[PDB]
């Protein structure tokens, strides 16, 4: 996906809603986050 | 804390201090772990 494209050298930088993950951080470096948010659920009321 | 880190007296600093442009230029900050920022507290006036 996007991470593989970045690692393959096709992409030089990524700007997208990419959630910071430890496994991703092992091979990629994340800058200071521009926003903070968690995970919820969506359901019809 | 910032001066202590700059003076190399302490190699690590954790004191619930925020991150700012004037702070990140002199010392390095890792990924933040607690969400915070600038907020305002007001009384309970109705």
């Amino acid at each position: 996906g996007m991470m593989g494209e970045l690692l393959s050298g096709q992409a030089d930088m990524i700007v997208a809603p990419l959630t910071i993950n430890n496994e991703r951080a092992q091979y990629i470096e994340f800058s200071k986050p521009f926003k903070y948010q968690g995970l919820t659920i969506l359901v019809k009321k | 804390m910032i001066g202590e880190v700059v003076y190399q007296r302490a190699v690590m600093a954790v004191g619930s201090l925020t991150i700012n442009e004037e702070r990140s230029e002199v010392v390095d900050f890792s990924v933040p772990f607690v969400e915070t920022g600038i907020s305002v507290m007001v009384s309970r006036s109705n």
